[PDB]
This record gives structure tokens, sequence and C-alpha cells, in this order.
């Protein structure tokens, strides 16, 4: 029901047709850069790469081929946890500022 | 020994502007807009130069001068309507500027967005002012209905139009300070471009993906740098299309009737490039609200970074998004289309949703959308 | 279940009984079995002048060297012999001599410290080895950053008053004292109603009062040919000394304002105020999450190596400020800084931080108030600063009264609008001149 | 932000030919009009919608004015 | 006891506030009084010849 | 906005208020003045001996 909508907007956006998973498309403000540096190194060579290759594709305007797509059950949410844990600390740092 | 253009400092400003400036391998044609912004002001510049060799502000010979300009001075008529028509190509570039602005999340460097939006009230001063220049009969009478708008103002109101009037109407002071003024502003424009450049280049330049492209750079001389000049290229084209083979394809014709300060002109309407705002002030029947709307419908890009709240920077991954936004460029076709057109009952109800539609896309829609988004996307 | 007002009741009270002399004998009892016995003189460098600066350090040099009673050696034998740790300790403003031992000692102890404080021989072979030392003595203490800095602060902000002199004194008075200079100089200064014995741990007061009565009594305040030294009251000048040596590794400056006196009850805001600003090492573990701005951004950025608060107060004025190292392109942005924390607990602080400030306020009061030693040098300089010792109950009303408009109120009074005395040391160069150093004192927006 | 100290990249190999050892329109109609229908079909469904709205409200716009130009016989009637 | 100036610190120079609204009712004050006497000086100066001394004889 | 919803955020609005009133105070001098005003200048005194 709902993860039939969730599907369609993962196949509607074009980041899995890159190549890309969801947490490399997330903007980079703050927390996100250190949710990045906190990365274990395989993680982020892993993403680094990624990212390197989807922007190869649209500097071409190309998409990878249908078979190496990534599956929107396969799609893993590396950078949740860490940057979870980035927002928590910075609104315990916010919360002890504001009283 | 050391490299003159690294070590030499003109030199290394130019070379870390222009030559060896890190760029994003894949930002696409939509990117060459802001070199084609440049060049359409210094072409510009350089043509508003020379029209001003042959230009005399007085009332009574400045429909004389730009008759002069047209028929006597050699190539005058090229110039002349190089500058009318590169007044028009400005403005599409910088309506398509900022298009791409909105749809990629440019709007994040928060600065170089900022110093845009100053950047287009002053480019839109400036070609309200030169309209004014050549003094027919169109150009005294959108500029006594445009100024005639600050009235609304409450308290100062009257004394400040009549201190941009010069008087009590539009008049010869009028026509000189607008001579004057369109003469300086563009060098201003020259001046806040640089202050972009800066700001921009703190932060880099913004990919189609959105997403940070340190790892994928190119140098802009060995690339980027042919691509503006294709683009440069091609924007000459459009533009030397409409200098000749239509001269007069995008002006009113009733700018080459002098100006009769007793007899008001069939239809007034701005230029085609005011008349999404001329259509959103007329859609408020009251004075200062229309006044207020014309502000707000230009200041609302002030306002655009705040309402951001997807996760995503560009709309390149975002569907919903893109559909609101192509409806708002559709929006702003609609009130251009009902702006040229009368005050009638057809067109003024048009008029009025597409002001409430313009307003709420930008306001209300597009952030529930990015929301709905988000939510979709297991956020 | 004791709580911290009903700890502060229990404390033992300090008994403060004077000899006809004019001594004052001041005693805290505890269990503990051992006792530190001192003598606590009102002479310093800031009752010396020019010719005569630094013969209080020689005294103070030459002091466990030998009395007429016991020779050079015989002194040492004995303290060593009771396992006693005799230690002295010279200032602008206080010099002392204090003997750490077990109770049962107590009365060789006082013995050794009269023979000490009255029959000291000075005698002229001895003057010449410290005279040696002492000269090498300064030597060494031109290495020790520090104390160079702190000296400059004082000779540039007491400028043309006594308090500029350093303890120690120029190396050309070391040279040109004499045993008469000496002599002249413990008779001026070394006088019964200016000195104070006191003692902590395992003392009773009958029996240190009994033995100061055997022994301190023939010490009198009496002054000969009546030639009383007094007082003089010392101008805070604002000035700046730079002294530019660029090889030094890394930059020490030191920059202070006008304090309160010792009495004066603006002392406990301001302790409150400084502890806000608090202190920072780049060993301190806590780092960038620290409380102390000025101490996050310092972690952050690596602007300094170390920086501290410090509430120096002589009798009439005192030294309220901060010193910090940095490295030679950090001083304007620590001094930028340092000042914006100024500014903001002049003008904007708030209720949290003073909480912070006055419980750290509280626990370095207690803390330092810990063992014999310092409970008796505590003892006799708060007899001889305040006339009284202040109690722990008395210290934790003043600071509870302190809020946050207390210390706004002193900040601005202290600290707003008002000349500082900067002294620096190393590569200073990009430490501000000091018009920019005045205009960071206050701020356009308030 | 020189280029030499932009990010922090490991273990990634490109492999680049020279301008003049390559075409410069490698199957620029071949490969290039299949991409291009791919880009088309994606794009349409999303950018043309809204403006087909538009020429609905204009054509109806331009009717409807100019049927209000138009005589209403009933009114000179009678 | 404070002199004046020490009273005019402490009352109005201390923080940049109080000093700016000083500073801004003086402009207004010393425009009005310095326009009066600069006039009057100019006036008198030039007495006799200034249309404003010499319109009584011609109006009316 | 929520962070700034806090009591010490009060403290610091409170701390600052009479400054930002009398930064209105001299804004409001500043702009009777430049402008003579004359609606509030004939209130006052002795500069309504002008106009
Ligand atoms: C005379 C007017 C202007 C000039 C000369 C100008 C010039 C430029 C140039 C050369 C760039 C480099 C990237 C590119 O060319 O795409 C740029 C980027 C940018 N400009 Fe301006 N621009 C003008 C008006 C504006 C306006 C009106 C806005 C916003 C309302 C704006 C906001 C931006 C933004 C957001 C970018 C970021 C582009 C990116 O992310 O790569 N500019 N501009
Ligand atoms: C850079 C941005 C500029 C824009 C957008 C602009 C726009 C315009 C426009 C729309 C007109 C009216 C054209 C017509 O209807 O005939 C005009 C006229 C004129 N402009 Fe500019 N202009 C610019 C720069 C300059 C500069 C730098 C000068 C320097 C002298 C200048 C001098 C003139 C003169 C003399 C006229 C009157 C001659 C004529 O109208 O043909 N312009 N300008």
């Amino acid at each position: 029901w709902l993860e039939g909508i969730r599907k369609w907007y993962y196949n509607a956006a074009g980041f899995n047709k890159l190549g890309l998973m969801r947490d490399d498309t997330i903007y980079e403000d703050d927390d996100v850069k250190e949710a990045i540096r906190r990365l274990p190194e395989n993680l982020y060579n892993d993403r680094v790469f990624r990212i390197k290759r989807a922007l190869d594709l649209t500097m071409r305007q190309q998409i990878l081929p249908k078979e190496q797509w990534t599956k929107y059950e396969e799609d893993k949410f590396y950078l949740e946890p860490y940057l979870k844990e980035v927002i928590r600390e910075r609104k315990e740092r916010e919360e002890w500022a504001k009283k | 020994m050391t490299n003159i253009r690294k070590s030499h400092p003109l030199m290394k400003i130019i070379n870390n502007a222009f030559i060896d400036l890190p760029a994003p391998s894949n930002i696409s044609s939509w990117w060459n807009f802001g070199s084609l912004l440049g060049i359409c002001l210094i072409l510009q510049i350089l043509t508003g130069l020379f029209l001003a060799m042959h230009y005399t502000s007085d009332t009574t010979t400045a429909f004389s001068s730009v008759t002069h300009i047209c028929r006597d001075v050699n190539y005058g008529w090229v110039i002349r309507y190089l500058h009318a028509n590169g007044a028009s190509m400005f403005f599409i570039c910088l309506f398509i500027h900022v298009g791409r602005g909105l749809y990629y999340g440019s709007y994040m460097f928060l600065e170089t967005w900022n110093i845009g939006v100053v950047l287009l009230f002053t480019v839109m001063a400036t070609a309200f002012m030169g309209y004014v220049l050549p003094w027919g009969q169109m150009s005294f009478w959108g500029a006594t209905v445009i100024t005639n708008l600050l009235s609304a103002i409450p308290y100062i109101g009257t004394d400040l139009v009549e201190w941009i009037w010069g008087g009590f109407s539009v008049d010869k002071a009028t026509l000189t300070r607008f001579f004057a003024f369109h003469f300086i502003l563009p060098f201003i424009i020259t001046a806040l471009a640089a202050v972009h450049l800066l700001f921009l280049h703190e932060t880099g330049s913004n990919n189609p993906t959105g997403i940070s492209s340190d790892m994928d750079k190119i140098p802009f001389h060995p690339y980027y740098t042919i691509k503006d000049i294709l683009g440069a290229l091609f924007m000459m084209l459009i533009l030397l299309i409409l200098v000749l083979f239509s001269p007069d394809l995008l002006g009113d014709p009733d700018n080459y009737t002098p100006a009769n300060p007793l007899n008001t002109p069939p239809h007034i309407k701005p230029e085609w490039y005011f008349l999404f705002a001329y259509a959103i002030l007329r859609s408020i029947p009251n004075k200062l609200g229309g006044v207020l709307a014309l502000v707000a419908s230009i200041l609302i890009l002030i306002l655009m970074p705040m309402l951001h709240t997807s996760k995503q920077r560009s709309m390149m991954f975002r569907p919903l998004s893109q559909c609101l936004f192509w409806m708002l460029v559709a929006d702003l076709i609609t009130l251009t289309w009902i702006g040229g057109q009368p005050v009638e009952h057809p067109f003024i109800i048009i008029g009025q949703l597409a002001s409430i539609l313009y307003f709420l896309i930008i306001l209300v829609l597009m952030p529930i959308t990015s929301i709905i988004e988000n939510n979709l996307l297991k956020w | 279940t004791a709580t911290y007002a009903q700890a502060l009741q229990s404390v033992p009270e300090t008994q403060v009984s004077q000899l006809d002399n004019g001594l004052r004998v001041a005693s805290e009892q505890s269990s503990q079995p051992t006792c530190t016995v001192g003598v606590w003189i009102d002479a310093g460098s800031r009752y010396e002048n020019e010719k005569n600066n630094g013969a209080g350090y020689f005294v103070e040099h030459l002091a466990f060297k030998g009395t007429k009673n016991r020779p050079g050696s015989a002194l040492e034998k004995e303290v060593e012999s009771m396992g006693a740790h005799l230690n002295a300790y010279s200032t602008r403003e206080h010099t002392a001599y204090y003997i750490k031992a077990l109770s049962k000692d107590l009365p060789k102890a006082v013995e050794l410290l009269a023979d000490i404080v009255q029959n000291c021989s000075l005698e002229d072979s001895q003057i010449e080895k410290e005279r040696d030392v002492i000269l090498q003595e300064l030597q060494e203490n031109d290495s020790s950053m520090r104390d160079v800095v702190f000296d400059y602060l004082h000779a540039t902000a007491f400028q043309g008053t006594p308090l500029a002199q350093s303890v120690e004194g120029p190396s050309e008075n070391v040279r040109k004292l004499s045993r008469a200079d000496l002599t002249e100089y413990v008779s001026q200064h070394y006088k019964a109603p200016r000195m104070v014995l006191a003692a902590a741990g395992g003392v009773e007061h009958r029996q240190l009062l009994d033995l100061a009565q055997k022994h301190f009594s023939s010490l009198s305040g009496t002054y000969v040919e009546d030639a009383v030294p007094a007082f003089t009251p010392c101008r805070f000048t604002g000035s700046e000394i730079r002294h530019r040596d660029d090889a030094l590794p890394l930059a020490h400056v030191a920059i202070a304002v006008e304090g309160p006196g010792w009495a004066n009850p603006d002392n406990v805001p301001l302790q409150v105020a400084n502890a806000i600003i608090g202190h920072y090492d780049s060993t301190y573990g806590g780092g960038t999450h620290m409380s102390s701005t000025l101490a996050s951004v310092a972690a952050t950025r690596k602007l300094c190596q170390s920086f501290q608060t410090f509430n120096i107060c002589y009798a009439e004025t005192g030294l309220l400020g901060a010193h910090f190292v940095c490295d030679n392109m950090s001083i304007d942005d620590m001094m930028f800084f340092l000042q914006g924390q100024w500014m903001r607990l002049c003008t904007s602080a708030t209720e949290s931080e003073v909480v912070r400030g006055k419980n750290i306020l509280r626990n370095a009061l207690v803390s330092h108030l810990d063992g014999t030693t310092p409970v008796c040098e505590d003892i006799g300089r708060s007899l001889l600063t305040y006339g009284r010792r202040i109690p722990l109950a008395e210290w934790e009303s003043r600071i509870a009264e302190v809020d946050a408009s207390v210390v706004r109120e002193v900040c601005s009074k202290y600290f707003y609008d008002q000349c500082p005395a900067v002294a620096g040391l190393g590569p200073i160069e990009q430490l501000p001149d000091y018009n920019r150093i005045r205009s960071g004192m206050f701020w356009l927006r308030f | 932000r020189e280029f030499g100290h932009l990010t922090r990249m490991r273990h990634v190999i490109t492999y680049s030919l020279s301008p003049f050892e390559q075409r410069a329109f490698p199957h620029y109609f071949t490969k290039g009009i299949p991409n291009v229908l791919r880009r088309t079909r994606a794009c349409i469904l999303r950018v043309a919608p809204p403006f087909v709205v538009f020429y609905l409200v204009y054509t109806w716009g331009t009717q409807e004015f100019e049927k209000s130009k138009r005589k209403n016989p009933a009114a000179y009637e009678n | 006891a404070p002199t004046l100036t020490a009273r005019l610190y402490s009352l109005l120079f201390r923080r940049t506030s109080t000093f700016a609204l000083t500073i801004a009712v003086g402009a207004l004050f010393f425009e009005r009084a310095f326009d009066q006497g600069a006039d009057a000086i100019y006036e008198h100066i030039n007495q006799g010849k200034l249309w404003k001394h010499i319109k009584h004889k011609y109006e009316n | 906005l929520s962070r700034f919803l806090g009591p010490r955020y009060r403290e610091l609005a409170r701390n600052w208020i009479p400054t930002a009133s009398m930064w209105g105070a001299v804004g409001a001098v500043g702009l009777v003045w430049a402008t003579d005003w004359r609606l509030i200048l004939d209130w006052v005194p002795y500069i309504n001996g002008k106009f």
C-alpha cells in the first residue's frame, strides 16, 4: 500500500538510474559533513566512487544499464545512523544552550 | 622561477577566477547562461556607449536624436537594434538563470543568491529607465504609470513621486535623470557581478545532480571556456536574428510616434520582461496592495532558501517538485500573456488566479510537496 | 547526611589572640597528627625603596643559613632531625616562614621560627655566597617566561610606584647590598604588630599562645628614632610594554585592568566572572566541549597553548586580567576572543554561567583550604590582609549573593571602557597596537 | 579551494584518451538519437503537462474575449 | 566629588547608545543654534543691504 | 526557532532590550532631524523657531 507508492517514488527519482543510493543524494549540510567524516573508510570510498561515477554519467547524459540500477530493497542507508547521532548531539548542545 | 600566471597578482586573480578555477564536470548548458549574462552586459555597455555618442537627452531632441542614429549615423541602426534586442536577450538569460538556480537548488549559496536578487533589481531598473530614453509615446506613458505606482506608498508618496519626476509629471527633468541613471547603473551592475563571482568562488559551482563534486573537478580553461564560447556564438545567432531579420519583433510599434502628453496611446503596456509583474500588479485592485505584490514577486526569491524543506538540493531526483516547478514556469508565461492583454472580463480572473497560483506554488505547495517527498524516501 | 551548609558550620574555627608586643597568634585545630606553624610578616618589595629593593629576597635567602644561637648547619640539622620541612616564600606584599612538622614537635618548631625571625646572624661570608646564588637565580628566572611577563605587567601597570619593583630586585642592587642594609631592613619591617604566628592541624591554641609568649615576646614594635614606614597607595597606569624577541618559540601576553583591594567586597563577583571566563591549557581533556567559550574556541582552532585568568589583589589595588601563551600568528585572534568574553560578561551575562562560576569558586575555595600548609597560609594571609580569617560560611554567603545582575555591574565597573595594561614577550608582532586593544574594551553596539 | 586539496579520494583509476587519437563525434547519430529519445520520454511526462494547461487557457481566454466583444442580439431585440 | 566631565561620561558617554542619542539631540539643537547665530552675524555684517532689510520700504 | 525559545535567550533579550530601545530612540531622532520632519519638530521647543 504505502510501500507501493514509496517504490514508485524510488523508481521516479533517478538516483537508482545513476547507480547512486539514497544517502548519496542527501544535501551536504554541516551535520551531513560530520556524518560523512565519521564514516568507516570502506563506506566512504564506496560513496565517493558512486558519486564520481554518477557525475560522469550525468556529464555524458547517459544512464547506467538496467541490470546495474540500484534496487529499492537492496538500497542500504549507510549514513542514517551516523547522521542521526550527529543530529542528536547537536540537539543536546542546543538544549544545553537553551537553559 | 615561477609561473607568471600563478605569481603575478592581477594574473593570479584572473587565473583563479577563470583559468584554473575548479569546476564540476557535469554542469550542463543551463550553466552557460551566467557567462551569457556577462557577454550581454558587456555588449550592452559598449552598444549603449556608442549610442550615447549620438543621443541628446533633451525632450526637444531625444526622439530626433534616435532617428538620427537610425538613419544618418553609419551603421547606427545596427547598434540601436543591437541594444534594444540585447536588453530582451539579457532578460531572457536572467530568467533562465534564476530558473536554473531554483530548479537545481543553487539558492543554498546564500550570499550569491542575495547579490543576484540585487542584480536583478538593478537590471530591471536600468531597463525601465532606458526604455524612457527614446521618448516615444509608449516610453512616456509607461514611465507615467510605473512612476505613478509609487504614489500608493502611504505618507511620503506624492513627495517621493515628484522627487523622482523632478516636477509635477514626467518631463524633461525626468528624461535627463533617467539618462544619467541608465548610464551609471550598468557599471554598478558590473561591480556587483564581481562581488557575485567572489561569493560563488567561495563555495564553488553547483552541479545538476546537486551533490558535491569535489571528487570530480575539471579545469575551466581547457573545457568550459570553449563551451561558453559556443554558448556565446549561439546567443549571437539568436540576437543577430532578432537584430537583422526581425528588428521590431519584441517592440511595440507605438514607440515610433513622438511622445504626446495630451494623448494616451491605444494600449499602455510595459516591455515583455516586465509584463508578469505588470499583470501581478493589475490583479490586486488596491493600489498599495498592487505595489506590494509587485515587490513581493521578486523578493520571494530572497525567501526561497528558507522555504527549502527537501533533503536533496537539486530537483533532478524530485519528480513532484519538477512538476510544481514547470507549473510555476507555465504560470509565469500565463502572467506575461495576461499583462499583454487588456483588463477585461476574461483576463481579469485569469490574472488573479495566476497570481494566487504563483505565490501559492512558491510559498506553500513546493515546501509541502518536498516534505511529502522526504516521507516517501523513508526520511 | 551532612549538607554543604552543615559542613561549613562544622568547620573548626580560627581563634586569634594577640601578644602584648603586638604579635597575633592564630590557630585552627584538627585531629591531624601533623601541624604547620609559620610566621607571616607584612614585609615585601612594595615596602622597599629603589636602593634597598631586593633586600627582602636576600634576607629570605640567608634566614635559614644560621642564627646566633645555632650556627648555619645546626638549624638545618634540627629541622631535618625532627623530620620537619622548612620553607619560605616572599611576595611583593608578604613574607612568610613556615615549618611543616609533627604535632608533638610544635615547641621546637616554634623555637626555631622565633630564632629565624629575631636572631638572624646575617653573616658577611654567607652574605657574599647568597649574593652569588641570587645573581645566578636572577639569570635562571630570566628563562621562566611566565614570571617575566608578570613582572613586566607589574612594571608597566604600577610604574613609578613601589609595586613595580620585583621581589628579587635589580642585579645592581643585589651586588651592592651590604650587611647594614639587610640589618636595617629587618629592623624596619620585621615588627611584632606586622607579624602573625599561624598554625594548623594538631595544635592547641593555648599551647601555641604559651610558646609564643615564651619565645616571640622579646620582639618589639617600636621603631628606632620613630622612623615608621608609611603605606603608600599605588597608581595604576594603563600602559603597554612589549619585549619583542622573535627567537622565542611562543608568545606570552598578560593583559590586566586595575582591580579591587583585598578587603573590597567586589572581589567575590569578580572571581565568579573570572571563573566564568575560565582557564585552558593544551593538555586539558575537555577541549571543544568545555563550557568556557574562550577555552572552547581556543581548543577548536588551537589558538593558544595555555590561557588562564588571574585576580591578583594587593592592599589598595590589584591586577585583574588573563595571561595566554599562543603562537605568533594567533595572538590577535585570542586577544579578540578574550576581550569579547570580557564585554559579554560586562553587558549580557546570564544566570546559568553565573551559577557555574559560583560553583567553581566554591569548589576552589574548599579545595584550596585542604592540608595544614594551605590552611595555615590562608590564616596568616587573611589576618594580614582582611584583618580576620573569613570563615568558609561567610564566603559561601557572599558567593550565594552573587547574581547575573551583580556580575554585570561589577564587570562593567572594572572591565568596560577601562584602559588596560599589557605586557608581551616573544614573537608578539601580531599583538594588536594599544589603540586597538583599548578600542576592544568597549562595544559600539552597547 | 585550490586544485590540490579539494577532497580526499582513494583507489579510483581513470583512463583518458587524447583528443587527437579519438574521433570528435563518435556515433553522434547512431547513439545520440536513441539517447535523446530516452531523455525526451522521461522529461516530457513532467515538463509538458503544465504547458499544455496554458495552451488550453490561452485558447479559452482568446475565445471568451472574442465572444464578449460580439454583440448580444437580445440587448437590441425588442 | 565628580567633575562635570566625569558626570557627563558616567551619564551619557559610557555606553555607545546613550552617546549616539546625545550626539543626535545635540546635532538637532546645534543645527538650530548655529543657523540662527550665523544668520544673525551675516545679517549684521550686511545690514542695510539685504532685501529682507529693505523689503518693508517697497512692500505694502 | 524552537532553539531560541529558551529562558537563557529570554535573559539575553532582557539584557539587550534597553540598548535596543536606546538605538530606536537614536534612529527616531536621526530621522526627525535629517528630514526636518515638521510634524514632530513642531512640539520640540526652540526647534519650533524654524518653519
Ligand atoms: C547581471 C546579472 C548576473 C550575472 C553577470 C551573473 C553571473 C554569474 C556567473 C558567471 C555565474 C557562474 C555559473 C554560471 O555561469 O552558471 C553565476 C552563478 C550563479 N548566479 Fe549569477 N549572474 C547574474 C544574475 C544572477 C541572478 C539574478 C541570480 C539569482 C536570482 C543569480 C544567482 C546565481 C546563482 C545561484 C549561481 C550559482 C550557479 C551554480 O550553482 O553553478 N545570478 N552567475
Ligand atoms: C547593461 C545593461 C543595459 C540595458 C539592459 C540597457 C537597456 C536599454 C533599453 C531597453 C533601451 C531602450 C532601447 C529602445 O527602446 O530604443 C536603452 C536605450 C539606451 N541605452 Fe541602454 N542599456 C544598458 C546599458 C547601457 C549603457 C552602459 C549605456 C551607456 C551610455 C546605455 C545607453 C543607452 C542609450 C543612450 C539609450 C538611448 C538610445 C536608444 O534608445 O536607442 N545603455 N537601453
